[PDB]
């Protein structure tokens, strides 16, 4: 209505700034080609200072020289014209942080693209913040319940444990962190903030239609009330795609330094490396391996180091990071991923053939591992999955061994049958997260060989059948697993009886 | 600031004949009144279904019954077939 | 309180081992589990069935 | 009114440098004219080198040029004519008609470097573009406003396939087609244009249903890195003015990638990986995100992809595959079996082959079809080796079913009516779902395999069954 | 509520083409002449602040 004209006219009153508009920055643009611009003047400019051109496009002054300063653009060069007037902000590049960012969808600069008006920001924060030192940290001791079966079973995640999701094109990578965010609805509907866990998804270099459908889907399952989307789509400039994950990392630091717990998801760092080498080659800087500048390790390094678990002295904040790396044909020896593997605290490899067999999630257990996840696994899951990874590696040993058609003893054929049941067990449809109380009895049935008499095709209906069985009947045991997160011997035997009851069908 | 003031007064006033005083809209040749408050006042119910979805159909549940209250000619056949199944048991 | 009924049901399953070929008694347990699972998801799915006059 | 006269200072191949007078500098990406004796020569401001002097790239041949000539600036970017006048005209990248049917008397002209639509303007759920072809609408369904990677070399009726697509969109949705030959062989472009006249999608007097833009191979890379944007802007007009679903057909995206890499090479930029341009992701994203589904309508883009030296870790197909929502493979082996179209059922895949997208029924039908044909293809070894002896009644049923589908995938073409005489059928989606479902249930196992070759639908199944029964009697 | 937000956005885009109408109203004025004195007194106010 006219209330937008009211708000815009109050902003016209601010437009008061003209009465104190004596900028000590303005200088002419010498040249501006190939995503860069040399500007004369600006003799009190700062290093990595945000400036704004006369055509409204902002920029970061990245390299300072006696004579000129090279400023990168934050958009197309079609708007910037030679010889114009370049006002400096007066600031190193900062972004809005605050709670009102939840639900909104912004650019790399916090300017919202959802069309939902301005941003209720609680402050501005620099992009290239130092990562915290070794002393205000703590080893992770709190779980991140992703809701997926084999993820929460085999590779548990601590609050702040930097875990890589690596895979290939169209291999179910995005759906993993997506359903993790959807699992976080359990406690974001709750009330304890230390149980709560806030979600920031960083879509860079991707299709705007894809991001729109993702935001749509997060509104359908109502994850949006705790979600923050950072869009750096492929139409936009390479420095925006370079810059945006640092900004979202600053947002995660805003949540972490408030004592709260937060989750950031990078998707993908691969295109960020493409944008960064696009920058560096347009900086005329020499490349190294696979035409990348040698600091690209330092790039994703200095990005991902700003994510850990704060100690109690800092208020016990945490920030967990989920990077995504698209590789080329299952290669794990390209220069870009081998850098990331040297940074993150573990790997979640998605084999293309397993999803080609429709096994979704397509987890290669033999490659995927976490380093310190076992310290923060759910204690019941830590009780019930000790033999599980051993048995699955055992079944993997006889997986390639059984292809020759040779008959075997009852031990290895037993492991073959039970590992087939466990393999067909851990499939899980999209948008179907599972609580820990739900994940425990499937593991307890899978360990104790009860699935062996069941048909291999019958396992999928058996899962939902036994779950609805327990939710109908042994709902008290579900509450016990919820409250304790730890199975006593009495809970163990009651669980055994409750299983073997429905195992009789 | 006569820049500011005259720009903002034209900014308020030239739509003020569109919103404050209902004088339609001098520059627009199509009218503004028979679009949103008249034609598309039924807009979301031209975007949804009228008279079943938006009237919402407070509908009585179709009453299903028990097995027609006949427990003779079927229970004794159940007992005879249960003799048969126990001869199979 | 239905857990005692289903405990009695599995007691009747391990005693229905004595009568193999129950045509519809196990199907009766199937139907009661079916609509019990239906009603529990129906009541958990149910909101306070109203339009929020204050906010919404 | 204000002639911004520039002076030529440096001509290096396709690279032109112009010194202007003071405070007259055009922005980047603007058309510049030079009145040659042979017509006009077009330039495109790409690099402000300072000193009132900019660097453009050519749009045609740069022979015989004297440095210091008058350079005329157009101010804006390349205006290209849009509208009903553009249908059935052969247009260069400049915007000029080259079919020699006189000037295009279009009312509007649009700049080619428009921005992509905003994130707020994105339609938040991709429905299925109903094409009309059974196999496409069955196996790899197209997003309304999506990206389609067509594979396969020539000689497989790929042009016949895409003309059948043109007619099926014209009959079904009424939206139009814009074809764009980037680096198209000029002889083959001529044969294409002559065929499109002959198959009736171009009517020289009546309503041609399609607009053509042919950036030929003999044009400098500055042309061929903009022919795609020309066809893009033309399609964007018919979307955003007429509110339609308009189909942009592009060949080749890989020659476009070559053009962009050569443009970045001639501008003295350091080359990146594989010899491609360093701006490769951005040069792609400026093409892709201007192709979307608005609330006004959509532009659905089908574009051929040459796989370079049969490699998929090559960054140009690895970049293109980061945008293609659906693939379509014109194999030789399907055309080898006399099947029109030549679609491989197994490889042509979509990211929208999902039960929450096409409904559960269409998903389950396509699931059973892919499973049946996969088992059939696995059996095709021992079918030729051992015969139907090893087939159980589980197996020879499915073998017969997959034969019936494999004949039943074949569809008559409205463009192969001067070729085969059999008229094509705009086969609807809901007919196709139920037809393949009734084949998947086995309700026509009595019907012979031959009664399925080049048929429209299940009504045509029953009709051809009765006709072949009468001809056998 | 969906149509309410839709109507707000349609109101906003019709006021955007009304902003075009306001600019065309502002273009033909001797505010072009008078506003020079605006800048005059203004720059007096800014430079007399220091
Ligand atoms: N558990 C699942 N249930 C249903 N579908 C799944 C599941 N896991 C993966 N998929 C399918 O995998 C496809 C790819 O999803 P996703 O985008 O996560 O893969 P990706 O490798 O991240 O692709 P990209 O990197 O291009 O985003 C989707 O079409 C989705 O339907």
């Amino acid at each position: 209505k006219a209330q937008p004209t009211e708000v815009s006219s109050i902003l016209e009153e601010r437009i008061g700034v003209s009465d104190e508009a004596n900028l000590n920055e303005t200088g002419r643009v010498l040249a501006v080609g190939d995503g860069i611009a040399r500007v004369f003047g600006l003799n009190n400019i700062q290093a990595e200072e945000l400036v704004e051109f006369s055509s409204g496009v902002k920029g970061m002054a990245l390299n300072l020289e006696p004579g000129q300063v090279g400023i990168v653009l934050f958009g197309s060069d079609r708007l910037v014209k030679e010889g114009e007037l370049v006002k400096r902000t007066g600031n190193i590049v900062d972004v809005p942080v605050g709670p009102g960012l939840l639900g909104r969808v912004v650019d790399a600069l916090g300017n919202p693209i959802d069309g939902k008006g301005p941003i209720d920001a609680a402050g501005r924060s620099r992009a290239q913040v130092k990562a915290p030192g070794i002393l205000p940290r703590r080893s992770v001791h709190e779980p991140v319940q992703t809701g997926l079966k084999a993820v929460d079973a085999l590779v548990p995640i601590g609050r702040g444990q930097r875990e890589l999701i690596i895979g290939d094109r169209q291999t179910g990578k995005t759906a993993v962190a997506l359903d993790t965010i959807l699992n976080q609805k359990r406690w974001n509907n709750g009330s304890d903030e230390s149980k709560k866990l806030y979600c920031v998804y960083v879509a860079v270099g991707q299709k705007r239609s894809t991001v729109a459908q993702l935001v749509q889907t997060l509104e359908q399952h109502d994850a949006m009330k705790y979600s923050i989307i950072v869009a750096a789509t492929a139409s936009e400039a390479a420095p925006l795609q370079y810059l945006a994950p640092f900004t979202a990392a600053s947002i995660g630091e805003w949540f972490r330094d408030n004592g709260k717990h937060a989750l950031i998801v990078y998707d993908d760092l691969s295109k960020q490396a493409v944008a960064y080498r696009q920058l560096s080659l347009l900086l005329r800087r020499p490349p190294g391996r696979e035409a990348y500048p040698g600091d690209v390790f330092y790039l994703h390094s200095r990005l991902l180091e700003r994510a850990a678990k704060l100690s109690e002295k800092e208020g016990s904040g945490s920030l967990t990071a989920l990077p995504v790396i698209e590789t080329q044909g299952g290669d794990v020896s390209a220069y870009i991923p081998t850098n990331v593997i040297s940074i993150t605290d573990g790997q979640i490899f998605l084999e293309a053939e397993l999803f080609y067999k429709g096994i979704r999630p397509a987890i290669n257990v033999g490659l995927s591992v976490s380093r310190v996840g076992s310290a923060a696994q759910v204690k019941a899951l830590k009780q019930v999955a000790g033999s599980l990874k051993l048995f699955l590696a055992q079944y993997r040993e006889v997986a390639a061994f059984a292809q020759f058609g040779s008959d075997l003893d009852a031990s290895t054929k037993q492991t073959l049958v039970r590992g087939e049941r466990l393999t067909q067990l851990l499939k899980q449809n999209q948008y179907s997260p599972l609580a820990t109380e739900e994940q425990v009895p499937l593991i307890y049935a899978g360990v104790n060989g009860h699935l062996d008499g069941i048909e291999l095709s019958r396992i999928g209906e058996f899962e939902s059948s036994f779950l609805s069985y327990l939710k109908s009947n042994h709902n008290e045991l579900l509450t016990e697993i919820r409250e304790k997160g730890e199975l006593s011997k009495e809970l163990l035997a009651s669980l055994k009886s409750a299983t073997e009851s429905f195992v009789a069908t | 600031q006569d820049l500011y003031l005259r720009e903002l007064k034209d900014t308020k006033l030239a739509p003020s004949t569109l919103q404050d005083a209902e004088g339609n809209v001098k520059p627009w040749n199509p009218p503004q009144k028979p679009n949103l408050p008249e034609l598309e006042l039924q807009g979301p119910e031209a975007l949804k279904a009228y008279t079943e979805q938006n009237v919402e159909t407070a509908h009585v549940a179709k009453e299903s019954e028990e097995g027609e209250s006949e427990p003779i000619e079927e229970d004794w056949l159940v007992l005879d077939d249960a003799e048969e199944t126990k001869e199979s048991h | 309180a239905k857990s005692a009924a289903n405990k009695l049901d599995w007691a009747k399953v391990i005693s229905s081992l004595r009568i193999t070929g129950s045509t519809a008694t196990q199907l009766s347990s199937f139907k009661k589990r079916n609509d019990e699972a239906r009603r529990q998801l129906l009541e958990l799915q149910s909101q306070p069935t109203e339009v929020d006059f204050s906010h919404y | 009114s204000t002639p911004i006269t520039g002076k030529v200072t440096a001509v290096i191949g396709a690279i032109v440098d112009v010194h202007f007078e003071q405070s007259e500098l055009p922005a980047i990406l603007n058309a510049l004219e030079i009145k040659t004796p042979q017509g006009k020569l077009v330039l495109e401001v790409a690099q402000h080198l300072g000193e009132n002097t900019v660097r453009t790239i050519a749009m045609d041949g740069t022979e015989g040029l004297v440095r210091g000539e008058k350079v005329l600036d157009t101010g804006g970017p390349i205006s290209v004519p849009v509208g009903r006048e553009t249908l059935g005209r052969i247009i260069n990248v400049i915007g000029e008609p080259i079919d020699e049917r006189g000037p295009i008397k279009s009312k509007l002209r649009k700049p080619i470097h428009a921005d992509p639509p905003s994130f707020a303007e994105q339609s938040t759920s991709a429905e299925i573009l109903e094409t009309g072809i059974k196999v496409v609408d069955l196996l790899a369904p197209y997003a309304r406003g999506g990206k389609i990677g067509l594979f396969g070399g020539a000689g497989v009726g790929k042009t016949v396939f895409i003309q059948e697509l043109i007619n099926n969109i014209a009959k079904a949705h009424g939206g139009f087609s814009v074809f764009t030959g980037v680096g198209e062989r000029t002889r083959e472009g001529n044969d294409l244009y002559r065929e499109m006249k002959e198959t009736g999608v171009i009517n020289l007097e009546g309503e041609s249903k399609v607009a053509l833009v042919f950036g030929q191979m003999n044009e400098p890379p500055g042309a061929r890195a903009r022919v795609a944007l020309t066809g893009l802007t033309i399609a964007e007009y018919f979307r955003d003015e007429e509110g339609q679903d308009v189909l942009l057909f592009i060949d080749n995206i890989f020659r476009f990638t070559q053009a962009g890499s050569e443009v970045s090479a001639l501008l003295g930029r350091i080359p990146s990986a594989v010899g491609y341009q360093p701006t490769l992701a951005t040069d792609m994203g400026l093409l892709q995100e201007r192709i979307t589904t608005t609330k006004k309508g959509s532009v659905t883009s089908v574009q051929a992809v040459y796989v370079p030296a049969d490699d998929l870790t090559d960054p140009a197909p690895a970049t293109t595959f980061a945008h293609l929502d659906a693939t379509t493979v014109l194999s030789r082996g399907i055309s080898e079996l006399g099947i029109y179209p030549a679609v491989d059922p197994l490889d042509s895949k979509s990211r929208l082959l999902d039960a929450a997208v096409v409904g559960q029924e269409h998903y389950d039908v396509a699931s059973k079809v892919q499973e049946t044909l996969q088992t059939y293809k696995s059996l095709q070894d021992i079918i030729a080796i051992l015969g139907m002896d090893e087939l159980s009644e589980q197996d020879k049923l499915t073998v017969e079913r997959a034969r019936k589908i494999q004949r039943f995938l074949s569809q008559p073409f409205a463009v192969a009516e001067v070729f085969t005489g059999i008229p094509g059928k705009l086969v609807r989606l809901k007919d196709t779902v139920a037809s393949f479902k009734a084949v998947l249930e086995g309700k026509y196992d009595n019907i012979p395999e031959h009664a399925f070759y080049m048929v429209g639908g299940i009504e045509d199944v029953v009709a051809k069954a009765e006709k072949l029964a009468a001809e056998a009697n | 509520v969906r149509y309410e937000a839709s109507l707000r956005q349609l109101e906003q885009r019709q006021l955007a083409k009304s902003v075009i109408s306001r600019v065309q109203s502002e273009l033909g004025n001797p505010k072009f002449q008078e506003k020079v004195l605006q800048q005059s007194i203004s720059e007096i106010e800014q430079l007399l602040s220091k």
